[PDB]
């Protein structure tokens, strides 16, 4: 059930790449098919074949990733592994190519959230086919290391933390009264005192309307009117059954309506996790068990391999050993006759050295030396020539030319090919079980048995030289000592804290970290946690703010330019929330989760982010941390305050935990409230300890020096909560990357809204006005959004969410009660991300003319 | 919109119901070739008990 | 009330994408399961002529 359904998975998924190998290798035959011309291709059908081409691959992805997740063949599995890292690659270098073709509205926006939404829905699929998340494999491979590394830091935190549960956010409630007990029970006492006051005058206007009316009934019998009172019964009696009887037809009605719900498909029919028989639980049985599965195989594979190496050694190991001993025999005669036994070898290796040169090989390496050697000998003659500037056309050809077929795109196709070579045309028939075949065992263990050959006849014929050349007693000619390996005093950039941690051990250093409490143990979160939508009207908000941009150029008041140009650009549509996870999971996960993306992709490890408070980079954080099993260390100035008094405190902190993030790989590191590090000097006297600026120096030097090795899986994070605060040059310049999280759309943030209501276990109303709520709430971060449910719903309150549905003014309250962003603090944020990204750098690109010349600049000298 | 989400609901739920099919399908045809296979190798025997 | 019927709109035109893909996939998986029987079938009279 699952083998051959996977089987046929991949089938399709090496078909969608296939699709995607014939379609990229198209334009390159084209183009050698019509190499005369320039191309003439606008920006728009480049835009179109790479998110085209970026989708695919992302469905690739998909396929790809389920399947290792269950596909049980360990023979299968690594090539299914290789295969998906190096389509990873491909996919982020795609990702990167849209990026940097993102010209639309003839301008040169570099953005990392390109939009595909017109795309999508000409494609005919929903925003959640661009879905990428983080696999989970990470984890499991290569788990052994990481696991000891969980295991020392829970070690140290019962150490000295006497705490294992993941550290949750604790946000401090702003609403705490310093007031004794004295004045709360005052003002319990008034409250009481008034209510009951209330009750008891409300007493006495009950009674005076009793005596009022007693006095009316009085007057009313003092006048002899008789009223009938048999009939008040059959009255009250025809009334109740009137209203019982519509009550029924009522009842029966909406009984209808739910049928019609649930039958014509009204309402969803939700299934209970709980439940022992829900369709969820059968699907994580059956994962639970394929996945065991997939370890099961991987353990007797190698064991199998193992033993089969064994008995191939012992009965084919002397055999052919005594023959490579009698060639290298052969070839120490032929040496000692070309020598005439004077001058013999000192290492067979060289033996290999006289039988490297293959025939077509040594064709195809003599025809490419002499070719790369040619253009050294040019290189003697043309020296007096100048040092002419770059021509404008040579580098815009050399960085348009249409890239051609990537080596990682070699690897991936003939991955391909072999694959439906060997195990495409394996009979499993027979194998039902998909477990691993001798014949490639064999295949794949031939080179370790023949290595190991290899080596032991090299050093059983080196001996042989050495008593061979002593019996023609031939001097060793003395062997040139390779010059002595001075460890020369190379100034290798000196980093702050080296005094302090000199010659200890990596663990002394990590109890010292859990002491001071910089690492701790975050709480598991997943990347598909951060509910978003797709940026689905995101190209028509650009294509308004490019027109409102162009109106604004046919104004002619001076003052209103410069004053609409002043405030923020809003216009412009801000970074999807769905582009923000699969930039962060494209940027952190593959890089810090994978080896092979990490040297395949950009070698960046400095993430900046942006937001208010609470907006979702906790979840990120955790998230990501969880996802790949990366120790979390945060150097926030708020998570340290209190700790650290001293200069030399902070470097060997910073030192040890760089030295930690190098050694305990995968490490990342965290650190909110950068602003007060990084933020503007020349402002007031702000309350934070001025200690903490001065870490800028120390992470100056280790930016400018390279201290994590670019392949190291390890990477800096930067989140604050107000952009404006640190510097936009040094933003601009220190971190390889950043990135601003907007604040929830309508869409966005109602969605928000029912997966909060839904994960407390509330009630869902048919004709509760969600969009109503949704504009109620604009203007707040996440973390307002999530300390406010929190806030609405208590333990009785929600026990009695049956009793009283959810009402609107529910919301009323709470939302004035958590922190409020104004318009205004929006505004600053969308410039902030507009310059330290850089985008208003491309905005007055686009409006300088060529005009202006360069004339005279020498006569004012004086 | 409720009509085309109870509409998914329930052509996920038949899809799952013709997984659970399909599963016990497979289930069903490895016992009975394990069977086939076990009958096979006890007539094999058969030619030995024939030798007695 | 204008926002909300664009909202709807577009939610539901997205259902009704997703319901179309959910019944292509349980088409496809109805004659997987109608071949699986087939194949189950061919297992057993095979079975029997081996029997015989």
């Amino acid at each position: 059930m699952s083998n051959m359904m996977y089987n046929m998975k991949w089938q399709e998924a090496i078909n969608d790449l296939m699709e995607q190998v014939t379609l990229e290798y198209l334009p390159l035959e084209q183009n050698e098919q019509q190499l005369g011309m320039k191309y003439k291709r606008d920006s728009s059908e480049w835009f179109h074949f790479w998110a085209t081409l970026y989708i695919k691959y992302i469905d690739i992805y998909k396929k790809l990733e389920d399947c290792y997740d269950q596909l049980v063949h360990p023979q299968k599995r690594v090539l299914l592994k290789e295969m998906l890292e190096n389509v990873i690659v491909r996919l982020c270098e795609t990702k990167s190519q849209v990026v940097k073709y993102n010209t639309q509205y003839d301008a040169t926006y570099k953005s990392d959230y390109p939009n595909l939404d017109e795309l999508v829905m000409d494609l005919k699929l929903t925003p959640d086919c661009l879905d990428i998340p983080i696999p989970r494999y990470f984890r499991e491979e290569d788990k052994k290391r990481l696991d000891e590394r969980n295991q020392i830091l829970d070690a140290l935190l019962l150490e000295y933390t006497d705490t294992k549960e993941p550290q949750e956010e604790q946000y401090e409630d702003q609403n705490t009264l310093q007031a004794d007990m004295d004045t709360a029970i005052r003002i319990i006492q008034r409250y009481e005192r008034g209510r009951q006051g209330i009750e008891r005058a409300n007493l006495a206007k009950i009674l005076k309307k009793e005596e009022e009316k007693k006095l009316e009934r009085q007057k009313k019998l003092a006048e002899g009117t008789e009223i009938g009172e048999e009939t008040e019964k059959d009255d009250a009696a025809l009334v109740i059954k009137k209203y019982w009887r519509g009550y029924k037809s009522r009842k029966l009605v909406q009984d209808i309506r739910e049928e019609e719900l649930l039958f014509l498909g009204m309402k969803k029919v939700v299934e209970d996790p709980t439940l022992p028989e829900s369709q969820y639980k059968q699907a994580q049985n059956k994962r639970q068990k394929m996945k065991y599965i997939q370890e099961e195989h991987e353990q007797e594979f190698n064991d199998e391999i193992e033993n089969l190496k064994r008995l191939v050694k012992g009965n084919e190991g002397p055999d052919i050993l005594d023959k490579m001993r009698a060639e290298r025999r052969e070839w120490i005669m032929r040496e000692l006759e070309k020598n005439e036994f004077k001058e013999a070898p000192q290492d067979p290796s060289e033996f290999y050295n006289q039988q490297v040169m293959d025939p077509e090989q040594q064709a195809a390496e003599a025809a490419k030396a002499a070719e790369e050697a040619k253009k050294k000998g040019a290189a003697k003659k043309d020296d007096k020539k100048k040092k002419g500037k770059p021509s404008e056309l040579d580098e815009f050809l050399e960085n348009n030319k249409p890239t051609g077929p990537s080596p990682i795109v070699l690897k991936l196709q003939e991955q391909i090919e072999k694959h439906s070579g060997e195990w495409s045309k394996r009979d499993e028939t027979n194998n039902f079980e998909q477990k691993h075949e001798t014949e490639l065992a064999k295949m794949l263990i031939k080179p370790v048995v023949e290595e190991q050959i290899k080596q032991q006849v090299d050093e059983m014929i080196a001996e042989e030289l050495d008593i061979v050349r002593l019996r023609y007693d031939i001097k060793k000619k003395k062997q040139k000592k390779p010059p002595r390996p001075r460890n020369k005093g190379k100034n290798k950039k000196k980093f702050p804290g080296d005094s302090s941690n000199k010659g200890r051990d990596p663990k002394d250093i990590l109890a010292g970290l859990v002491e001071k409490r910089v690492a701790k143990k975050l709480i598991p979160a997943s990347l598909m946690d951060l509910k978003g939508e797709q940026n689905v009207l995101g190209k028509i908000q650009e294509i308004q703010a490019d027109e409102n941009l162009k109106k604004t150029e046919a104004l002619t008041d001076a003052k209103l330019k410069k004053a609409q140009l002043e405030e923020p650009s809003t216009k412009m549509p801000d970074p999807s929330i769905a582009q923000i996870r699969q930039i962060i999971a494209e940027y952190i996960a593959f890089p810090l989760g994978s080896k092979y993306a990490k040297e395949k992709l950009d070698k960046m490890n400095y993430f900046f982010f942006m937001g208010p408070r609470g907006s979702g980079k906790t979840l990120a954080v955790r998230a990501l941390a969880h996802e790949c099993n990366a120790i979390v260390l945060d150097i926030s100035p708020s998570n340290i305050d209190g700790q650290y008094t001293d200069k030399k405190q902070i470097d060997g902190m910073i030192n040890s935990a760089f030295k930690v993030a190098k050694e305990f790989q995968p490490a990342i590191i965290y650190c909110e409230d950068f602003e007060y590090i990084f933020g503007q000097a020349k402002k007031k006297k702000s309350q934070v300890n001025p200690l903490f600026a001065k870490m800028k120096k120390p992470l100056m030097d280790f930016k400018k020096g390279k201290f994590f090795e670019p392949e190291d899986r390890v990477v800096f994070i930067g989140s604050t909560n107000r952009p404006w605060d640190c510097s936009q040059k040094e933003i601009k310049s220190f971190f390889d990357k950043k990135i601003y999280f907007p604040f929830p759309n309508y869409g966005t943030r109602m969605l928000l809204f029912k997966t909060f209501l839904e994960q407390k276990k509330v009630p869902l109303p048919d004709n509760f006005p969600i969009n109503t709520i949704a504009h109620i709430t604009e203007g707040w971060s996440a973390g307002s959004f999530k300390m406010a449910i929190d806030r609405v719903f208590t333990e009785r309150r929600l026990q009695k969410i049956n009793e009283e549905q959810i009402k609107l003014s529910e919301f009323i309250g709470p939302l004035s009660n958590v922190p409020f962003t104004s318009k205004e603090e929006f505004k600053e944020f969308k410039k902030f991300n507009q310059v330290v990204t850089g985008l208003q750098a491309n905005y007055e690109a686009k409006k300088a003319p060529a005009d202006d010349q360069k004339g005279d600049k020498n006569k004012k000298k004086k | 919109r409720d009509m085309v989400e109870n509409f998914y609901h329930n052509t996920l739920k038949e899809i799952s119901e013709v997984k659970t099919k399909i599963s016990n399908k497979e289930t069903e045809a490895e016992e009975k070739e394990s069977k086939h296979r076990i009958d096979v190798k006890v007539f094999l025997q058969k030619v030995k008990h024939l030798e007695y | 009330e204008k926002k909300l019927l664009a909202f709807y709109q577009q939610e539901r035109q997205k259902i009704n994408y997703n319901w179309i893909i959910a019944k292509k996939e349980l088409e496809d998986k109805k004659s997987e399961l109608i071949n699986k029987e087939r194949e189950i079938q061919d297992l057993q009279e095979n079975h029997f002529m081996t029997l015989n």
